[PDB]
């Protein structure tokens, strides 16, 4: 029941083990490895959306 | 061009010809109560003609020294038409918004608002521990005012317009859906709000689900002939309602 | 893996096209990359934003609250002590959640334990270890009135035993909440006659805690502080807010004085000087 | 003027002859005295070592019959604070014009020796120092008043970063909150 | 058997062991307005699950000398709920209904009611070119209650339980929807009206569209140890119900 | 009543006009003087976070000859406890019928902000008014007592649900049992 | 992975169907949805009845019987200290067993020991670490008379030795029973001439505990208090029954006085009062 | 010698580790994820079972 999956090391210069143990998930260690983002619904809360070229509302 | 915009809901249309755009909340447009995320059991009521219209509220008037307004928007409606009905007469209820505000002036005039829908803004009182009054955070239709100076006034509002009544930084309020009426370009300001709260269904007396603060950042400066009242127009329009729970009128 | 973006070239040019000219007047956030301003060159950048994330940021241990009880006095009330759980007494970790509206996280409780002896005429004793004793107790549990008092058994209460030379005491809490997030913003009154308390108070609810010496009635008395570290983790957080300027004043409101929105400067142009 | 709405605004108004200094700050995310308590500045205060493009933006809200146009400029140290506007054009700038587009990007580039900043006060890493000026003056027609407002915004680009935690400096508690 | 039914409106559901069928007025079931009938053209708020639901009213006791009720079945649901809210906002509704009767006896009772459902039942007054009130035709649930003499009240209706009110033949009054209640078998009565208009629209404060008549044939004969009070519920539930043209609020 | 069997009858009888309130209850099953001491009661009293609906039945213990009907409501909080018939038939009710069938059964729906309730008593989380009314009177005919006893049975739907575990207030001891 | 049952959509009816109906008069528990009353949706519920299972509502550490046994005394029946075995001398443990009428578990037995130094004229000693034997016996061994007497040795009996400084000792014990389930209930004598003792009683034969210092005699007493949580797992229970109402009088027997079945109201109909 | 099975986690939103130790099966731990039930001998405990639709004892 084991997982591997690559460290955090730096570009131009790993697999781990990882073992589930208890029997839930709060005893789950911490997921500090999600590094996904979307600026959409932050940035551009629009309808009728910019294209950066035209004089944008015109 | 894409400055004229038409809005029609139920039986009342708002054509403007100097707007800014649509600010979608934070993407994500209005929808009922899709079943993975039901709780309660019983059949709601979604009127969706009768309810899902625009209710205009009252006017204010925007002087040289005006520091700026704030509503709350579930109670604001408490008495406009069957949307006030039913609230009354339910005990759960779910809807999102269409804020429009409507504020025009002519080429000789300038000054710039700031329309901004904060969630769940929780305001300090003047005094620190002292309980504020219901007829302070609200008063319906009616419009507050925010003070420019420290106001200490007892049972009231903390009324400073560098501090939004939540003791946060004023000039970084504008991480939530917001609009700039600058006067030299647009005539009104569109925010469609959909419902964010951290229960699916809940009641629409007990709380206050927003805030809706304009506050005036460049004040309104004109010469010696031109007109001096420019009001400011406020008109919502819920979406997508629904209600849970009918039981007696009332609320205590 | 998730890279920054990198930087494309540009060149000389004469274009309708206008990237310095947006409309702010819409609440949309311009979008311009330095690649049309200036003639910038190929930049392969390598930086991640790794400890900038949600779950990076808050997964640290925080002190929420101090707590001291000594193992014999003359009053029954300063031997075990209590403590209503909440997370808005220390400005910092309050602070750090109070970004957001809504949050989700499970809890990881770190205990740290100091025994100090206190002053007496007899302090040269032969003392052995000290035993600790923490009963969670959920909403409306029964509550423990003395040292001896035959209500901290724990039938069914979680609890744990420390014994002063180990490692500190470390134990995980799901997540709790009836709703469905965290509410560390709630505008809104307790009945429904928009009357009561007003918080931000009414949604806490989170029961107490509860300390005190296993230990009988020692010859001399040991003031014990011991330090409570939530640890937050498997974090999912909603519809931020700009941070808190003014400084706090209780943990049962949200109430303040006004404050300055910044330093003045005592110039608005910069030279030389 | 920190103890009001006063301290956004920053006026401009008609010149006797042209170039002058309306405004200048330094480029300190986090040690600076002006864009210190923004969102940008409160964030980097809960960190240390930064990097990438900061965009400002311009938004004029001044009448709709007054025109003028103004030097937004970037000038890297090394050398001083450029004293007249002679010595502003030569960095990095852009002149921006008041039409129907009632808001300017100035997008500051990236031009640094190491890959990461500081956020506090230091000598070895030290950014830019913006400084704006009129290209020409505020020609506005009669009936109309003479000063107006700019307002100022402020963002970051594509590769903005961040990487060491520690302790905003601005969390002055003394007690409990009993 | 078929004895025992049930009836599931919404949130309120009636069990009777002692029913005796359910008339489906003139064999048409109630229905909303296809478009074929079509005359005015905004759209209508139908509630179908806070209006479509059981309302009881008013409880009246039958003695030995009783003589009847009447009640007007537009304008006895003005303040029940939702039901009396959209009547009240709106300028149109059209609703058809479902009349349930309780009234319940032990086998040492005897008697017999007659439950008419009579559309249109336009009434007499007590002299003869005397302006009837409004209140005497109807009390809202209060019920009213015929006079088996030749009542001569002023501004009265006339009260004759020979006439019915409108001076018909009350023997000859079962052409409508009715059910007897006889006290041996049946513990109540239901009737199922569909709505019955000249309009396909109809105002539901001007008009008084139909009249539920309960006109004790056979008197509640009793030995003299059995239980006095024997007391009549009516409980009726709209269907079918819609809205149009709301307006501000009020009744002129 | 409580030390007797007399606390289980729920006594009822002829009217003089009409529309009275026989019984009626709040809905906290672990909080309640009512339902503190039933089954569903003590085991909600071993919990802490309920959900789910719940079942009335209502068994008729009268005579053999005599009618009536009640009505059965529920009425959700916000407003407060209906005080006359009219008020009580605009929440979720049943209009129940005695005859052969003896027990009727309100099935209480579940109508709630949240998904899970709580056990102890609290003004957050308030659940219903259960109240119940002649619909008509009692008719019964002679040589028959006039009084008769209805009871109430309770129980859980399909759906029902308990979540966190703690001591209930009932065990109350001072010593060991020697 | 079982979930609780759904919702499913009803609508308007007039059917001679009548599940409001039913006859309570045959002992049949009706079963009505809230799908045959009035018009509910469709709800798709997610609830699991988890933790309300027999395993999981019973198997929590419960304290049964303190100890208490000091290390030097005058008297010999004061050092050492004995338990016969029994769970029902405490209210918490002995109600959540008393649903059931027969139940078959395994236990799992931790003590929990604290030392308290006496008083005296010379407290101040130089006291090494303290050791703990807990030898169980099985109906009819040999009995301990003193301290140093020889049944101590553990030539067969299961013991466990314990210092003081580490984490409680932990032991399971598994299913002892002669017959096939723990009789919480036995109604019956143990006589066949329907005489001798009324039990619940005839049918403990436990065996019972011993506490002993391994420690010499010191200068100074140490007042020992040992705690014993059982702790039950993979537990199946049969022909349950209701809790119990009145309080509880003693342990050999069900005995009690009558308390009324509720608190009273002080009315019977509620309004807005 | 090891099993691998799901924890437990709520809906809408893992295989942990087990391998048997100790020689006996009074050492094996507490087995708390049987969620199994049967309600139809505490209701419904009858001969000649009801409908829901029919009369129930006509």
């Amino acid at each position: 029941g084991a997982q591997v999956s690559t460290q955090k090391t730096g570009a131009h210069e790993i697999h781990y083990t990882n073992i589930n143990y208890y029997k839930d998930a709060a005893s789950n260690s911490a997921n500090r490895q999600d590094f996904t983002q979307d600026p959409g619904k932050f940035t551009e809360p629009v309808k009728d959306i910019m294209v950066k070229s035209l004089p944008a509302l015109n | 061009s894409d400055r004229v915009r038409s809005i029609t809901l139920g039986n009342s249309t708002i054509t403007t010809q100097e707007s800014a755009n649509v600010v979608v909340g934070y993407g994500v447009w209005p929808d009922y109560l899709s079943d993975e995320e039901a709780t309660a059991e019983d059949q709601p009521t979604q009127p969706d003609v009768a309810t899902c219209r625009f209710y205009t509220l009252d006017s204010v008037s925007w002087m040289k020294e005006s520091q700026g307004w704030w509503w709350k928007f579930p109670d604001a409606l408490r008495d406009m038409g069957l949307f006030g009905q039913n609230m009354q007469y339910h005990y759960l209820g779910r809807s999102g918004y269409t804020i429009h505000v409507q504020c025009n002036a002519s080429k000789f005039h300038q000054g710039c608002l700031l329309v901004v829908c904060v969630p769940e803004a929780e305001m300090g009182a003047a005094n620190i521990n002292e309980k504020i009054n219901r007829e302070h955070l609200s008063n319906g239709e009616v419009a507050n005012t925010f003070s420019g100076t420290k106001s200490s006034n007892t049972n009231d509002v903390q009324q400073a317009v560098f501090n939004a009544g939540m003791g946060v930084a004023v000039g970084n309020l504008t991480i939530f859906p917001h609009q700039w009426i600058n006067l030299r370009t647009n005539n009104c300001a569109t925010i469609v709000m959909p419902y964010i709260n951290s229960v699916p269904m809940d009641n629409m007396f007990r709380h206050y689900n927003f805030t809706l603060m304009i506050i005036p950042f460049a004040k309104l400066d004109y010469a010696a002939g031109s007109s001096t009242y420019i009001p400011i127009t406020v008109t919502v329009a819920p979406m997508c309602a629904e209600y849970n729970g009918l039981r007696l009128a009332g609320h205590q | 893996v998730v890279r920054v973006a990198d930087t494309m070239p540009s060149g000389p040019s004469n274009s309708e096209s206008i990237p310095a000219l947006t409309a702010a007047e819409t609440g949309h956030t311009s979008q311009v990359v330095p690649s049309d301003t200036i003639q910038t060159r190929h930049v392969r950048n390598f930086h991640v934003r790794s400890e900038s994330s949600v779950e990076n940021f808050l997964s640290r241990s925080a002190c929420v609250y101090i707590v001291e009880y000594k193992t014999r006095d003359d009053t029954p009330d300063k031997m075990y002590d209590s403590w209503v759980i909440n997370t808005r007494q220390v400005a910092q970790l309050r602070r750090k959640l109070e970004f957001f509206t809504y949050v989700r996280f499970d809890v990881e409780v770190t205990f740290v334990i100091t025994s100090v002896q206190d002053d007496s005429t007899r302090q040269n004793t032969d003392t052995p270890a000290l035993t600790h004793q923490i009963m969670y107790v959920p909403p409306g549990g029964p509550i423990p009135q003395a040292v001896d008092d035959y209500n901290w058994q724990t039938s069914t209460n979680p609890s744990v035993f420390w014994t002063e030379g180990n490692a500190p005491p470390r134990m995980s809490i799901p997540f709790m909440s009836v709703g469905n997030a965290y509410s560390n913003f709630y505008d809104g009154w307790s009945h429904f006659s928009q009357t009561g308390v007003y918080g931000f108070n009414t949604l806490n609810n989170m029961g107490k805690l509860y300390f005190r010496h296993v230990n009988d009635k020692t010859i001399s008395p040991i003031t014990s502080k011991v330090r409570i570290y939530f640890k937050p983790k498997h974090v999912k957080a909603w519809v931020p807010r700009p941070p808190r300027l003014c400084e706090y004043t209780h943990k049962d409101n949200v109430d303040f004085e006004p404050k300055g929105v910044t330093t003045s400067r005592t110039q608005l142009t910069i030279s030389n000087s | 003027n920190v103890n009001s709405l006063e301290a956004y605004r920053i006026p401009v108004h008609s010149v006797t002859e042209t170039g002058a200094q309306v405004f200048g700050f330094t480029l300190q995310p986090g040690a600076d005295t002006v864009m210190e308590r923004t969102l940008l500045g409160e964030i980097l205060n809960y960190y240390a070592n930064w990097s990438g493009s900061i965009k400002l933006t311009f938004m004029y809200c001044g009448s709709a019959m007054a025109t003028g146009k103004f030097l937004l400029a970037y000038s890297p140290p090394g050398a001083g604070v450029p004293k007249n506007r002679r010595e502003a054009m030569l960095g990095t700038h852009i002149i921006w014009d008041i039409g129907l587009q009632s808001s300017c990007v100035l997008c500051v580039p990236w031009i640094s020796q190491t890959h990461y900043r500081f956020v506090s006060k230091d000598i070895y890493t030290d950014a830019g120092f913006i400084t704006c000026w009129y290209q020409t003056s505020i020609v506005v027609p009669a009936e109309v008043q003479n000063q107006s407002v700019i307002l100022c915004f402020v963002s970051a680009c594509n590769d903005f970063s961040v990487r060491l935690l520690r302790d905003s400096p601005f969390v002055r508690q003394t007690a409990f909150y009993q």
